[PDB]
């Protein structure tokens, strides 16, 4: 008797493993991606996007604009004391 | 008066630049490395799928 027809009817290995569900996500991901990101935002010269230019940049953890910050409000207080005295 | 108050300021704001600024550096760095490589693995990951 003839050799039935299983061998050659796919449509359901087209959903039938778990990589079909990754794929038709990272064809749209992956297609969609850019070759570098659109901007990473540290400056855009407004003058005080230069200050997170050169202070609050992605790998600038040092302590500079904290204590520039922070003389700032020394500077101001200060003289409300002689606005007060 | 309240420049004593100041110079103690000045001297706190020394102690944590020494001593805490360097720490936090190496705290933010490490956090920094282990979310960056949990990303590219992720990238790795889909990648093995592909072939697979």
């Amino acid at each position: 008797v003839s050799t039935l027809i299983p061998p050659k009817v796919v449509s359901s290995k087209n959903i039938g493993s778990a990589p079909n569900a990754k794929r038709i996500a990272n064809v749209v991901h992956f297609y969609k991606s850019l070759p570098q990101g659109p901007a990473p935002a540290i400056k855009a010269n407004t003058r005080l996007a230069r200050y997170k230019a050169k202070y609050f940049d992605g790998d600038n953890a040092s302590g500079k604009p904290l204590w520039h910050f922070a003389l700032g409000i020394i500077a101001f207080g200060y003289s409300m004391e002689y606005y007060f005295h | 008066d309240e420049s004593i108050l100041l110079l103690t300021f000045l001297g706190f704001t020394g102690l944590v630049a020494k001593y805490l600024a360097p720490a936090y550096k190496d705290f933010a760095d490490a956090r920094m490395k282990k979310v960056s490589d949990v990303l590219n693995a992720s990238r790795n990951k889909h990648v093995e799928a592909v072939k697979d």
